[PDB]
RNA sequence: AAACUCCAGUUGACACAAAAUAGACUACGAAAGUGGCUUUAACAUAUCUGAACACACAAUAGCUAAGACCCAAACUGGGAUUAGAUACCCCACUAUGCUUAGCCCUAAACCUCAACAGUUAAAUCAACAAAACUGCUCGCCAGAACACUACGAGCCACAGCUUAAAACUCAAA
């Protein structure tokens, strides 16, 4: 995380683009001169933008730093963007039992309702040789439990020289979900 | 039995301090106590700040009242002291001079084996 | 006279003085040395705040706040704001066994303040609130 | 809280030697058991665990005192060999 | 990282919560338990032994009702870790821990040593624990597993407690 707080007296860079407490642009200056300003005016230094090639810092009072920090947290509460997508993964075997596959299927379902990405790998079993098409059946069994709740993010693909298949499942987009409801309703009208 | 009342009074002038003691000794007598002596231990700074009856205290008058009373008088007297606004802290203990100290020959050595064994 | 590590008792007549001020009149540097931070407040004998600095207000974040060099920097910052207000001699009252317990005092000295006494006021309950359960590590 | 301040756990600094004053204060708090007390109080020690450690500490102290006494007693004969060659 | 930002520090006021140091002590009580202060009441038996069920008790957890609520905290929620993490790690908060009145009647309720009396000479004694035994009495045990289970009965207990088998199986345990 990046916090809106006083950077301190030790500034990372040597050349610093500085602004005034009122926003007046003071231009670029050396960090040694900035520390002298912070002491002469009794002000603290915050980092407003780092993307700019010349590092941009602004002088601010403790009261201002508080108001901005309060402002920002009122925006994020109003607009809490879910930034990270978490890639959960399950390595399965071809000879997995039904009780174990039913347990791992329920686990996959809970990951999809949380809007995660589920990478499913299926590997050849111990003492067992299987047709690569048979391994692909498990993917369709897992997804069949989630008819209108999930779909192939990446379709089944052979990996490790064909020894083990791979896949990625995802939650259906809102548009794809309304389409499924529509198609399902049309079938209801037909029947 | 014989009791000892350790009485810490609000720091006051002589007239109000005497009125508090008389009012306190009469409360003992009203409950059947036979008052034996009254000792002044002097006004001093309290070992810590004491809040009593919506006031903060840093000094107090320390007094002792040696008296005999029935066992039922203690409970009633403790209640009386809780309501007197001029009393900072009042405690009734069994008089220490009633308990006779048993004679001691000395420090008998204790075997170390028992220490770890115990 | 021989040196006494025991502080002068208020109300008694001592001969010790610091810039003409008695022990009861020397400002107090309150150092709270926590496990993940160190807070320093300098106050006058009348409880008037004069300077405040912590590892967080000096630009340290997360585990860097819980270091000696962060506390030393917080001490220097509090000393500077206190020296401007006329403070030379201070009584140190430190509560907590954090990493900035001693380093915070060094920073106060490097900042121009003279420590005349050290007091520990680490809270020890005499029986109090139940602490959190032990950690399994 | 209700007591007087700057009496308990207070050490005066001599000749600006703050390091020696801090070591004296830390030695005072250690000898009185406050440092170990503060540390053991960061997390709750359960009563069965406190009894076990208190019992372990009391038996170790006795065992160390008894082992020190034995060596002191048996070090009287550490003098040079009086009958060397025999 | 999340969480908080009417947040933190100093000072003052402030509890129906919990009881540093003493305690390196080894006490009280039938056991369970009992370690801030004061007071009142008060710790059975002038031979011992004597109950799964009689009589009276019995940590923690838990139930029913009404209260208190600092802090801790199952569960739960969030953060992170992970192949997964219904965990360990971080945060929040609840039942609960407290009081009152009723229940429930369990514990590795363990000095893992039944009560009482006696002995230190015999062989000291499988081993380890905790030196080895005698008298006397009650309780209890008779391969493992099934089994702190089934059925019956009793119980304020109703997902419970107490008592407690058999069949099949094994040559061990
Ligand atoms: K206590
Ligand atoms: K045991
Ligand atoms: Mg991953
Ligand atoms: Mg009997
Ligand atoms: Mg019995
Ligand atoms: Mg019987
Ligand atoms: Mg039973
Ligand atoms: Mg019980
Ligand atoms: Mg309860
Ligand atoms: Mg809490
Ligand atoms: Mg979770
Ligand atoms: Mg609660
Ligand atoms: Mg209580
Ligand atoms: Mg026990
Ligand atoms: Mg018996
Ligand atoms: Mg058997
Ligand atoms: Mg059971
Ligand atoms: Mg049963
Ligand atoms: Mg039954």
């Amino acid at each position: 995380k990046t916090a809106f707080s006083n950077v301190g007296r030790k500034i990372s860079q040597r050349v610093i683009h500085l602004f005034d407490e009122k926003g007046n642009d003071l231009g670029n200056m050396h960090r040694a001169n900035v520390i002298r300003l912070m002491d002469e005016r009794d002000l603290r230094l915050v980092q407003r933008n780092t993307s700019t090639e010349p590092a941009e810092y602004q002088l601010m009072t403790g009261l201002q730093i508080l108001q901005e920090r309060q402002r920002l947290r009122e925006m994020e509460k109003a607009n809490p963007k879910t930034g990270p997508t978490l890639r959960k993964e399950l390595i399965l075997s071809s000879n997995i039992g039904q009780h174990d596959l039913d347990t791992k299927t329920k686990q996959i379902q809970q990951w999809i309702k949380k809007k995660h990405l589920v990478q499913i790998t299926i590997k050849k079993g111990k003492n067992v040789d299987v047709s690569e098409n048979e391994m692909e059946e498990i993917f369709h069994q897992i997804l069949q439990t989630m008819p209108g709740i999930a779909t192939f993010s990446s379709r089944p693909q052979a990996v490790q020289g064909g020894k083990a298949l791979m896949c990625v499942l995802r939650a259906l987009s809102k548009n794809e979900e309304k389409a499924y409801k529509e198609t399902q309703e049309t079938q209801e009208r037909d029947t | 039995p014989r009791y000892e009342l350790a009485l810490i009074l609000k720091a006051m002038q002589r007239p109000e301090t005497a009125a508090t003691l008389k009012r306190t000794i009469e409360a003992l007598m009203d409950r059947g106590a036979i008052v034996r002596d009254l000792e002044n231990l002097g006004e001093r700074a309290l070992p810590y700040r004491i809040s009593a009856h919506s006031q903060q205290h840093n000094r107090g008058g320390y007094f002792l009242v040696d008296f005999y009373a029935p066992t039922a008088a203690v409970e009633s007297m403790v209640e009386h002291l809780s309501r007197d606004i001029d009393v900072i802290r009042g405690n009734i203990v069994k008089h220490p001079l009633t308990q006779e100290l048993k004679e001691c020959e000395g420090i008998v050595p204790v075997p170390l084996a028992e220490k770890l064994y115990s | 006279t021989k040196f006494s590590i025991y502080p002068p008792i208020p109300g008694e007549e001592s001969s010790l003085r610091w810039a003409g001020k008695k022990f009861e009149e020397i400002p107090i540097a309150h150092i709270k040395a926590s496990h993940n931070n160190t807070q320093i407040q300098v106050v006058s004998a009348s409880n008037e705040p004069l300077a405040f600095a912590s590892c967080g207000t000096e630009g340290f974040r997360n585990a860097k706040k819980g270091t000696g060099i962060a506390a030393q920097t917080a001490g220097i910052a509090a000393a500077a704001r206190a020296k401007q207000k006329g403070v030379i001699h201070i009584r140190v009252v430190v509560k907590g066994l954090g990493p900035g317990r001693l380093s915070a005092m060094h920073g106060l000295i490097m900042g121009g303040l003279e420590v005349i006494s050290i007091t520990d006021n680490t809270p020890i309950p005499h029986x109090g609130c139940r602490p959190r359960k032990a950690r399994k590590l | 809280a209700k007591h007087l301040k700057f009496i308990a756990r207070t050490v005066m600094v001599q000749e600006g030697n703050v390091e020696s004053a801090y070591r004296t204060l830390n030695r005072i708090l250690t000898m009185d058991g406050l440092i170990e007390d503060i540390k053991h109080r960061r997390y709750y020690e359960k009563p069965c665990r406190r009894r076990q450690r208190e019992s372990y500490e009391r038996c170790r102290r006795i065992y160390n005192m008894e082992m020190a006494r034995k060596i002191n007693f048996l070090m009287r004969k550490n003098r040079a060999d009086p009958w060397q060659g025999c």
